[PDB]
């Protein structure tokens, strides 16, 4: 997710495109990446398969999958191209674009410090938890009978416009096997797929009705786009972009499918026999998915109240494959119209982010961080109109806009195992292929309107998802009065000062180095610490990608000139002392395969076995 | 007291011009699309500085000047105007027309005296007058205190200065181009800030220099030649091109103005002289020379030049009339470009790689949209030559560290001389040369003859016949 | 002269195919043709035709070249004069010249003429088909200064004609100035 | 307030303010001089000296220009013979200034100075309380304070003795530092004042601050003839301050590196001391006090205190087409040296050292507004400095890998010791350097090289210029 996940896969790429070998900033030109067209070959597969049988040590098998997957990719292109005959177009001359590059970052040396006995590391971590979090360290006294306790008490829900069968509401637990954790953090296990959990998750009541597409709604949207184009964008690209539309093209589909992996291509291939046309695919029908992981934050709140259940609304598989070739062009056009001091995390890597903010943040500087998650976007219909107006200005072809618009109105969801039907009104968060883009556009628009001209005169601004940071801005009564037109809790704002109250961004800390004198971003150690106290399901063999992720994260923590700063940042955020010992404990855990085995224990089986 | 210059209001030369003259304030005003605007702005400001510095109660001599531009002046000028060029008849006619036109209106600048003095010289073309003269700098017999040279390259310098000294001249000035490139014995060069290019006659048919012209119909084998040249060395004749105007020059007379710090003049009388540089801006210099009777001190015979920006000289390969040859060129580089290439030149770099870096630094640099490098700092037609020089310079610097030798000793096998293809003078660096510092040749080029024709006298007199 | 919609060509190549002033027809190809006379020579002649937008003007080379006067020259006959020549105004092909005469002989002459280029000047050799036969000859034109400056980066390597054509088309719509971006506004003719 | 002809946004202003914390300094630029930095320091030095001197005494000036001492409220006796090729110009300027202001300024005896000048011009060999035409030895005048401003052409012990017998008890000296010449270097530079100096034998170098060469093809073998086989510094050195050339001698330069205490013995005996009071990146101000009689004892040691980094290394260059080697010295800012301690703990190649130095010079340390990303140090000494650090790190590693016993020395019954290599000398900030010199002088010379001084054509012009005095 964004920077890096627990398995070190992340959402960002790993190729630098914003690096230069000169001590000054240089403007360059954006180019295109050529893609190899797949080709079909059956005679090679037949002979290789027979040659696979006679001798295959290690690389002989790999040639078979590469040949087999390559055949599947060619077949998908041939079938997919025929469906969208009424929307296919050709290549028109492109509009050139330019971008700015920055010099490479400088880092301080790192020294490794670790203990020897792995059991002592567990004792230190347990001592740290008890001293700082007394209630959390005394919760576990028996096994994990959460499923049984949830069945004993009844079902409480707050639904709206839903139907279900009462005869299928039964929640007797099934077999559950896991490994007993060693760290005394009480991280819950993922929930079981039952009808009771589905109703508990859908306990949200956002029933609000306003003017759908009337005159007052249009007036608010018209003002919003005016502020965005006046305080956050330059005027050198609008007229050129309107002349050249964006349409579905063979190159878009060929490039997209080639980027998929093995298993993903096979899954898509299985749904190409009865291929519906593009105009036949419904755009307002979704399916319900439950398989998720619970989210826990440092503190003592999960030992008193049960956490919520996460859900996913999945769209049609063919809908996200026909039109997913226009995401790259939309990103390029958006980056071209933004001001040089306004940045977006799309199409960057970890190193590029460090080089941009290398010489901007210094001690004693005020930074404003604001999130917009706590806001009901379903109350006002103008939030959807504003996004469409921005999309139309960017140069989206007219019939394609109708297909996109159909997914932002009335939608329905269904649960296949139980046949449960749900209906929702205007919704912004979903599982479609424009979710981050629309959220980023709305985040910039909200900030631009509230801050007015204070956004233009700034040193560095970064926007991604629902989080943002703006340099050199404080909190005054003018923004409170402007934002209090409807209510007061639209957004949450926090004031931060470098080297005194470290700013928080995307689950990390922004710190200023001492030896070199440059800014850098590091991860959150407490978030990792609670995560090692999560039970591991039996039969899982993913205990090697996590060790490498921990090893990389530990090295970044032990850089010289950042030990003292990290201590103060954690204390000013969570009011906790003594994290250097925890970091040392993490170092010895991620040193060998056998040292990582001390975080687990004997296997415990519940609700299973007729003995 | 602002000064108005005839250049564009958005030219990048304003910043350089203002920095060279911090005692004034420069204001732009354009009235003519001249192709040599930069070259005329410097000369206009140079005269203003000189005039206010000197005593306004002395007499000033002009050597080869145009009297038309000295009319509206509150000082006293003695113009020495011989007839040895095709431009003199036009200047003399313009002077007469302006004097008659502005008669009776501006009665403050002594117009009547100038009109009467000009008529007297026309009647008898051998008299010496306070305002006008018709002899040369040697044959003139007028006594004054200050002598001024402006863009004069046709007079031997030690000889002219001595003849001025014996008439009681204690101060002198000289305004013109820098003579440093001619001391290194180069074949071609350029002054990109002023749109000036010069070359020798033997390379006038080159292909990739600033002043040349070649042909296209070609492609054959074998050109019989009687003489076996095998020699390419600079000759006396040198051609200059400022904007769209051509000026022939000679190397010997150009090198005579690269005077040392201290020198002696010996003859019937003896004097000691000193030379100093006051203003320097990308090619133009202003020199001040003082004379004093007697002999004092001792000389050393050394000339020193201070570089504010990079000076470069390299060796290039080109085709002259179809035959491949090699010769040396020189140019100037801005200081900001030189500083930013310090880290790149630490290793060996391919010439094509250096060219790409130079292009980005020149026209693709941005900081905040306010100043940048004005998106054009160095003219684009000299980049390929510069890129070649840096690549060779870096390569030759690495070989030095691989041939480490002992301290205070030299090895003879009887010693080997290495090869040098690039001379690079970085900013804040000085160069020293050896010249002559003792002159005693009292030559007498005294063959006096008038150069005034009867039809020209009639026209000048007729223009002054009518007082309006 | 692209800026003034003016094209000129020699009389011997009026039946070309891919120049500004030509006209040809469709042929199927005749292997071998009769030739009463022999050629083997293709050099410019004295006849030149001009087309200023829509009007035709015949010209001569000798009289055209007589107006490219040097800086200083002498006119000596029954009477003698000394005169000069200067250029005051120049804009993409049109120039204004000033000449001043004066009686008598003065100075020395060198016989050189100097032209200052504010725009790029090109002269290349191209292959065309004149009346069904393949020949080669030279053409010349003017290029805007902005295009030339932006073209310096890639000319340090070997570039195929197809690659150069694509970049010229793209560079004809957008340029970079002072760290910012705008349209060219000084475009060149596509033909 | 004191006004200096310096650019309003120069980096030298901060350093100048720290050296003079008793004044307030403001910039006012009226001339684009190439040696503005060198002139500002001298102007402030004179103000400091006049602030701690009793205004009742008289001050001698050795080799001074009378033009710049006119509008002063103190008493000066100018001693100036005619031995330089720029002296007659100074005398003419002095006469012109006096005549141009005869009744406008009533500061002091302007008419008296005019009368004094006329008396000296009438008869040359005369003594006047304002003007003189003798040397520092032949002059006969009583005073209390003597000032030497940029004097490098006289012997220090000899000149001081002759001033002491006349009753002078306090002296001052303003000029360049002497330490680089005590190390017997071949070339050097002062980057802050744009000054480069080099030996006469290496004037045809290629990559130093003061040289000039030409292109050659590489002819292998020219001559054998005279066998040089040796390259050592000579007594002739050339200076270049911005754009002016100055020839100097090594013997006279090294004679001003006086010890802390020394004795002057002769017909009369004196004891005296030397001390440095002001130091700023190359310029120093020295104060000397003398007293009759012989007291104490001497040791013969000179000590200098380094506030910046002093570097001396061995370099390889090509002089007139032939490869040679010699030593070069320079100065380094303190901030650069401090930020380099961590890197020098290992073995670093010269290529890496160049890259870090460039990055530190532009991005780190230095910044600003509008005028942004200035340079802390000049870029034409970066290649030389980078190589010096590389050799220093290598030499510090061999010392730890080859240990010796405590309190003993290892020899080789013939016994001898081996000498190691040394290619770099580096003096870090807050470090002292000590040298051994002579502190007992008892031999003096009294020549009579003063025939006439002036000439008749110059005297007539001066009288004519002063003739129009009313
Ligand atoms: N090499 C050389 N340069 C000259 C000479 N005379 C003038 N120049 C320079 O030419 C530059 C352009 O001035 P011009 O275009 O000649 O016009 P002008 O000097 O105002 O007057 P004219 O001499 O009548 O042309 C001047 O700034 C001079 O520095 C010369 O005799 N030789
Ligand atoms: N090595 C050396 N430096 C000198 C000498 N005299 C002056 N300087 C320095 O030259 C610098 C600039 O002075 P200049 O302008 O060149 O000499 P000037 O023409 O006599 O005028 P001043 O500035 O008053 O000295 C001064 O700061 C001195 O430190 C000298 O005799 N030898
Ligand atoms: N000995 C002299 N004394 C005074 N003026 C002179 C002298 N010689 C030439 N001039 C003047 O210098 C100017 C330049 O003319 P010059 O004699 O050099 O011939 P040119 O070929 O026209 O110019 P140039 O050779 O400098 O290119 C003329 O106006 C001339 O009157
Ligand atoms: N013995 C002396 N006493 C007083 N002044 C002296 C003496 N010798 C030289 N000077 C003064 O030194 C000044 C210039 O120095 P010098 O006489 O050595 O001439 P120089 O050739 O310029 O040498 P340098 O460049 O080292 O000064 C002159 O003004 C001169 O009056
Ligand atoms: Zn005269
Ligand atoms: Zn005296």
């Amino acid at each position: 997710y964004i920077f890096s996940s627990d398995t070190g896969q992340g959402h960002l790429q790993q190729k630098s495109v914003r690096q230069t070998t000169l001590p000054v900033n240089i403007v360059e030109e954006v180019h295109e990446e050529k893609c190899y067209p797949p080709k079909l070959d059956e005679i090679k597969e037949q002979l290789l398969l027979k040659r696979l049988q006679e001798s295959a040590s290690t690389a002989n098998r790999s040639r078979y999958q590469s040949r087999k997957v390559e055949n599947m990719k060619a077949m998908i292109i041939h079938r997919l191209k025929e469906g969208c005959r009424l929307y296919l177009a050709s290549d028109t001359p492109r509009v050139p674009s330019y971008r700015i590059t920055y010099p490479a970052p400088i880092y301080s040396p790192s020294i490794n410090i670790k203990l020897s006995n792995p059991e002592t590391a567990v004792a230190v971590c347990n001592e740290f938890l008890a001293r700082n979090y007394p209630t959390v360290a005394s919760y576990q006294v028996t096994d994990e009978y959460d499923a049984y306790l949830d069945m004993v008490d009844g079902s409480e829900s707050c639904l709206d416009r839903a139907t279900f069968n009462p005869s299928k509401l039964r929640s007797y637990p099934k077999q559950h096997s896991y490994h007993a954790p060693t760290i005394r953090s009480a991280v819950p296990s993922p929930f079981q797929n039952t009808l009771q959990n589905v109703l508990a998750a859908a306990t949200k009541r956002n029933c609000n009705v306003t003017q759908m597409r009337e005159l007052p709604t249009m007036d608010s949207a018209a003002f919003n786009v005016e502020c965005f184009k006046k305080y956050a964008c330059n005027q050198e690209y609008w007229r050129e972009f309107a002349s050249s539309p964006i349409r579905v093209t063979t190159e878009n589909l060929t490039t997209y499918v080639t980027k998929l992996k093995g298993p993903k291509a096979a899954a898509l291939f299985a749904k190409t026999h009865n291929l519906l046309p593009l105009q036949e695919v419904p755009m307002d029908r979704f399916t319900m998915d439950m398989k998720r992981d619970v989210k826990v934050t440092p503190g003592t709140k999960h030992t008193e109240e049960r956490p919520k259940v996460q859900v996913i609304q999945a769209a049609e598989p063919l809908a996200t494959a026909y039109l997913c070739g226009i995401h790259r062009e939309l990103v390029r056009r958006l980056n071209a119209v933004l001001l040089p001091n306004v940045h977006t995390l799309f199409d960057m890597s970890a190193e590029d982010f460090d080089a941009i903010i290398a010489t901007h943040f210094k001690p004693g500087d005020a930074v404003l961080e604001t999130d917009i998650a706590s806001f009901d976007k379903s109350q006002d219909d103008s939030l959807a109109l504003t996004a469409m107006m921005l999309l139309e200005d960017l140069g989206v072809d007219q019939p394609i806009l109708d297909l996109i618009e159909a997914a932002f109105g009335e939608i329905s969801s269904c649960h296949l195992p139980t046949g449960t039907r749900f209906k929702f009104g205007a919704m912004m968060k979903s599982g479609m292929f424009l979710t981050l883009f629309v959220n980023t556009l709305l985040n910039i628009t909200i900030a631009s309107r509230v801050l007015e001209e204070r956004l233009t005169t700034s040193a560095c601004a970064a926007f991604i998802g629902d989080d943002n940071i703006i340099h050199g801005v404080v909190s005054d009564a003018l923004m409170a009065a402007r934002c209090a037109t409807w209510m007061n809790m639209e957004v949450k704002i926090i004031d931060a000062v470098v080297s005194v109250k470290a700013p928080y961004f995307c689950g990390g800390f922004i710190l200023h180095d001492t030896v070199t004198g440059t800014a850098c971003r590091v991860a959150d150690p407490l978030k990792r610490l609670f995560k090692l106290g999560k039970p591991l399901a039996a039969g899982d063999e993913q205990d090697e990608d996590r060790r490498r992720a921990l090893a990389d994260e530990v090295t970044r923590w032990q850089r010289t000139g950042l030990v003292t700063e990290l201590e103060r940042a954690v204390y000013s955020r969570y009011e906790v002392q003594g994290i250097t010992a925890v970091i040392t404990s993490m170092a010895t855990f991620a040193s060998s395969k056998e040292n990582f085995k001390k975080l687990r224990g004997p296997v415990v089986t519940l609700y299973g076995g007729p003995k | 007291d602002p000064v108005y210059v005839d250049i564009d209001a958005d030219s990048a030369f304003l910043k350089a011009l203002q920095r060279a003259y911090p005692m004034f304030e420069v204001e732009p005003r354009q009235v003519t699309p001249n192709d040599a605007a930069n070259a005329r702005a410097f000369s206009h400001l140079a005269i203003k500085l000189i005039e206010q510095e000197i005593d306004p109660d002395s007499t000033i001599l002009d050597i080869g000047s145009a009297p038309a531009r000295r009319m509206m002046s509150d000082r006293k000028y003695h113009c020495v105007c011989p007839m040895r060029s095709a431009e003199d008849p036009e200047r003399l006619a313009n002077y007469a027309r302006k004097l008659a036109s502005a008669a009776g209106k501006v009665l403050d600048r002594n117009i009547s005296g100038k009109i009467g003095d000009l008529q007297a010289v026309m009647a008898v073309p051998d008299t010496e007058t306070p305002t006008f003269c018709l002899h040369t700098d040697v044959s003139c017999r007028q006594r004054a205190d200050v002598a001024i040279y402006q863009d004069v390259y046709a007079v031997h310098a030690p000889t002219s200065l001595y003849h001025q000294a014996i008439k009681g001249v204690r101060l002198a000035y000289w305004v013109g181009f820098d003579t440093t490139p001619f001391m290194y014995n180069a074949m071609a060069g350029a002054y990109p800030s002023y749109s000036t290019n010069w070359a020798d006659e033997q390379v006038l048919k080159a292909k990739n220099i600033g002043l040349c012209s070649t042909d296209l119909t070609e492609g054959r084998r074998g050109k019989l030649s009687i003489m076996r040249g095998k020699k390419l060395e600079p000759c006396d004749r040198v051609l200059f091109s400022v904007g769209s105007t051509l000026y022939p020059e000679s190397r010997k007379l150009l090198k005579s103005w690269h005077l040392p710090s201290v020198f002696h003049l010996k003859g019937k009388l003896s004097f000691t002289c000193r030379c100093d540089t006051v203003v320097s801006c990308e090619g133009y210099v202003v020199k001040r020379i003082t004379m004093s009777p007697g002999l004092y001190g001792k000389t050393t015979g050394y000339a020193v030049t201070h570089h504010a920006d990079g000076f470069l000289m390299c060796k290039t390969t080109d085709t002259v009339d179809g035959e491949r040859v090699s010769f040396s060129v020189c140019t100037y580089v801005p200081a900001t470009i030189c500083d930013q290439m310090t880290g790149i030149l630490a290793t060996e770099v391919t010439p094509e790689d250096a060219q790409k870096l130079l292009v980005g630094l020149n026209q693709r640099i941005v900081v905040n949209g306010r100043t940048q490098r004005n998106t054009n700092t160095m003219k684009n037609y000299m980049i390929p030559v510069v890129a070649q020089a840096f690549s060779k310079w870096a390569k030759e610097c690495r070989k030095d560290m691989e041939d480490e030798k002992l301290l205070g000793v030299r090895e003879r096998t009887a010693f080997k001389k290495q090869k040098t293809h690039t001379v690079y003078k970085r900013p804040d660096t000085q160069s020293i040369q050896k010249v002559q510092a003792e002159f005693d040749s009292f030559v007498v080029p005294s063959l006096w003859s008038s150069g005034l024709s009867i039809p020209l006298r009639t026209r000048i007199k007729w223009l002054l016949s009518k007082v309006p």
